[PDB]
């Protein structure tokens, strides 16, 4: 109705899971090995075939640096390593359930360690491990959260400027659109409703297998291109048999040059085709750790007014953990609840002026008018202080009758 | 089953094999294959240059040392830990280093330590 | 009609005609509240009061020209309508991708 | 100049146009049948060929997957479907064309 | 091969469509649910709706 506005009354505090990935495998292949084993009249006839072994070890060798600097393009934001306090008081915020767990020699986060345990030949083909390990990962995501607890935002844009938690929540607040009187006096309630979430993330991870869906695909993805490349190297593709021992102990050379012609034939083709698909499988990964390195230096070293990019809802903060081959962002969100009724006026008339709220909006319980901030009810009288004229009484369509206060 | 000879695995592969003569069964493994990478600075620097052994237990290939990524010759593991100048596999980096010169093998350093009075 | 199928997309047009009709209403009526919680009801003046207070410019600005406002809006997205009738090279991405 | 700047005095509310494309036609391929369909010893000779028509499968149901994730993606960003109010009065903004 | 080079051309388009696909959820998201501060991201000049 034109006459209605809907202000909240209470809110809650919201922590969301997004899981993104950031690295694949990466796979090394031998052309040779693959191709004609150690039969060496065959490696003398691929030489005579043509170059294409140096060309999809040239692109095997960029996937894997690729995905390399995908793992350092999201996790290496920092520069500095933060310790958090020993003392872990933050004003009633626990994240235990989100800092590494000293007794663990793994020294991972109960989430972190969650997400490891949940989602968890020699034909030629060698699986390279990553440049970073595991631990490492961990101490950049610590690092992060360190910072982030500590300082806010500002380690992401200079020195760590040291603050205390719930003046950063009161400004996170403030960005959101709230004063910070709302968190100062809510301060226990929404401490309590950020622990709930926090404790409610690891069973809702658990719960339901489907969350790190994602992961297991691109693992599953690559155990499948590399099965299917292992089978086909048992396929005949026209020659009598698919053992090169047996085609060299069965046959004379002039002869035998015709089926080893198909075997080698049949299997660059093979080979070629998982090349070009690792390549488009490689470009998706790296449109996903750009959108997971986006989101650390959007959602994490800040706060972020994109709407749906940080989390549903009012984003206040963003926390990560590491999983195999990919990122988890905690999104702690801000959600309105406890919604009333009132009815609102665009301007209030008096002594023959138009007044505006300089901040909120203009509200009556039916007898009296008051102005409230938008995203809370916090209803006050209007005063000259929280007004401004700026206008006739005339010319503003909706205008209501009502004393300013001095 | 006693009227088998040969065992195959998931890759279709010839996995084992029954001796004829005397009645065993014997595991076949492909004997110790891998790739080799160089490591080396540039050619103007120097010469030196450390080979890396990939996947490879550097039994069956200062001087010789064990990384996860495989058998690294060439390269003096240092427990000091510096910035990665060249990648080697996990966690572990090469560098043509002074002190000596030669070319060192250590732990990458994520970065400086840094603990904010909170 | 030799091996080749085209299989039906999961949603309808009429479907994605119910999203985008539930998109505009809760935009016309709520504002941006529907995108982050409860669809907190407004008035579409006061709404567009706070998008140009968003921008930089006081509500007062688009109180006072309030009717202006509304008739350059009309105006646009009446024109957005013959725009599109007489170009057909505005929808060519989608032709091109057909 | 270091002593002069220019201050807007009124303003127009502009209303642009921008298509995206969204989703592609799902297509799927019967192998046996594009490359020989009926021909029994084709079919065979097929098989002895090797395992090609698994992957396109794979291949083309991973596609129409995607486009039906992309349209979901797109559309489904509310989860209630808003309704507007009978009376289509919203301060003088004429929505009927939207 | 015919029928491999059209699997391989269309999983480019389809990238190409993801790609456009999630420009327009980005798009829905912050023009649509929300004004959006960022620059010709929503229309030429001061998005508004
Ligand atoms: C509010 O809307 C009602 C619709 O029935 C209309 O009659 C009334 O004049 C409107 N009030 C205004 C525009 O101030
Ligand atoms: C807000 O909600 C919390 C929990 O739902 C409740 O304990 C509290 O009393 C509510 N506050 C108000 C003012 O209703
Ligand atoms: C909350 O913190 C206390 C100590 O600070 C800890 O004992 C407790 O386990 C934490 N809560 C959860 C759910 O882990
Ligand atoms: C506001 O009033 C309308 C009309 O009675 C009702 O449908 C709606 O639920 C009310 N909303 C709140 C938050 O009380
Ligand atoms: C509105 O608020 C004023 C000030 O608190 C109070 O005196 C008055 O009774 C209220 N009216 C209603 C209907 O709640
Ligand atoms: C309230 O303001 C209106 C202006 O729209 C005016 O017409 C009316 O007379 C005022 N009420 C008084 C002065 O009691
Ligand atoms: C000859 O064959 C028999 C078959 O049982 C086997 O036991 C024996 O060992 C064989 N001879 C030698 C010298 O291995
Ligand atoms: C493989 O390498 C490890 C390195 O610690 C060694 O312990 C193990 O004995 C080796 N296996 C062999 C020699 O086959
Ligand atoms: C360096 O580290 C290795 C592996 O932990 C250890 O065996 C060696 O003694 C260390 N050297 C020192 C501490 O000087
Ligand atoms: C502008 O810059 C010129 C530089 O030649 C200077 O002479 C002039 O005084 C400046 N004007 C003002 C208003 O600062
Ligand atoms: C702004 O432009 C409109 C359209 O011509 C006009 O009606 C209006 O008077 C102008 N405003 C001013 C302050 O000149
Ligand atoms: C504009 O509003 C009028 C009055 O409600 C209506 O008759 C007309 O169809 C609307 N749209 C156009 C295109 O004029």
């Amino acid at each position: 109705s034109n006459n209605s506005i809907a202000i909240p009354t209470n809110f809650t505090i919201s922590v969301t899971t997004e899981i993104l990935p950031v690295s694949m495998t990466k796979t090394s292949v031998d052309c040779t090995m693959y191709i004609c084993g150690d039969s060496t009249e065959c490696s003398n006839l691929l030489l005579q075939y043509g170059s294409f072994c140096t060309q999809l070890k040239r692109a095997l060798t960029g996937i894997a640096v690729e995905q390399d600097k995908n793992t350092q393009e999201v996790f290496a934001q920092v520069k500095q390593i933060y310790k958090t306090p020993p003392i872990k008081y933050f004003g009633g915020f626990n994240f235990s359930q989100i800092l590494p767990d000293p007794s663990k020699p793994s020294k991972r986060s109960p989430i972190e360690d969650l997400l490891f345990n949940k989602v968890t030949k020699f034909n030629g083909l060698t699986v390279l491990p990553p440049l970073l390990t595991d631990e490492m990962i961990a101490q950049y995501t610590s690092a992060l959260l360190a910072g982030t607890i500590t300082s806010g935002w500002t380690f992401g844009a200079g020195p760590a400027l040291q603050i205390p938690f719930p003046m950063q929540m009161a400004y996170r607040f403030n960005g959101i659109g709230v004063t910070q009187n709302v968190l100062y006096e809510n301060q226990k309630l929404i401490a309590n409703q950020f622990n709930s979430a926090i404790g409610k993330i690891q069973d809702s991870l658990s719960s339901t297998p489907s969350a790190l869906g994602k992961l297991q695909d691109v693992v599953n993805h690559n155990a499948q291109a590399l099965n299917t490349l292992v089978k086909q190297l048992s396929s005949k593709f026209g020659a009598i048999s698919s053992v090169l021992n047996d085609i060299l102990s069965r046959l004379d050379p002039p002869e035998a040059e015709v089926q080893i012609d198909r075997l080698i034939t049949g299997r660059l083709q093979s080979l070629q085709t998982y090349v070009t698909q690792q390549l488009i499988r490689a470009a998706e990964i790296r449109a996903s750790a750009n959108l997971a390195a986006t989101k650390m230096s959007e959602c994490v070293l800040g706060q972020s007014k994109r709407v749906d990019f940080c989390g549903k809802g009012y984003h206040l903060m963003s926390f990560p953990q590491s999983a195999p081959h990919g990122v988890v962002f905690l999104h702690v969100t801000y959600v309105p609840a406890q919604e009333k009724n009132f009815t609102t006026a665009p301007a209030i008339c008096h002594d023959g002026k138009a007044h505006f709220p300089r901040e909120g909006v203009f509200v009556s319980n039916g007898t009296h008018w008051f102005v409230t901030q938008r995203n809370f009810y916090e209803p006050q009288i209007i005063t000259t202080d929280n007004t401004f004229v700026s206008g006739n009484c005339d010319v503003v369509i909706g205008i209501v009758n009502n004393t300013v206060y001095d | 089953l006693p009227f088998q000879q040969f065992g195959r695995d998931i890759a279709d592969t010839t996995d084992a094999v029954r001796d004829p003569q005397t009645l065993e069964i014997l595991d076949i493994t492909p004997c110790s294959f891998g790739g080799v990478s160089v490591i080396t600075p540039g050619t103007n620097t120097s010469n030196q240059v450390a080979v890396l052994y990939q996947g490879v237990n550097c039994t069956e290939v200062s001087n010789v040392f064990q990384t996860r990524a495989g058998c690294l010759i060439g390269a003096e593991y240092v427990n000091n830990s510096y910035e990665c100048d060249i990648p080697i596999g996990a966690g572990i980096c090469a560098s043509y280093q002074t002190q000596s010169q030669s070319i060192i093998a250590y732990t990458m350093s994520l970065g400086a330590e840094n603990s904010v009075a909170y």
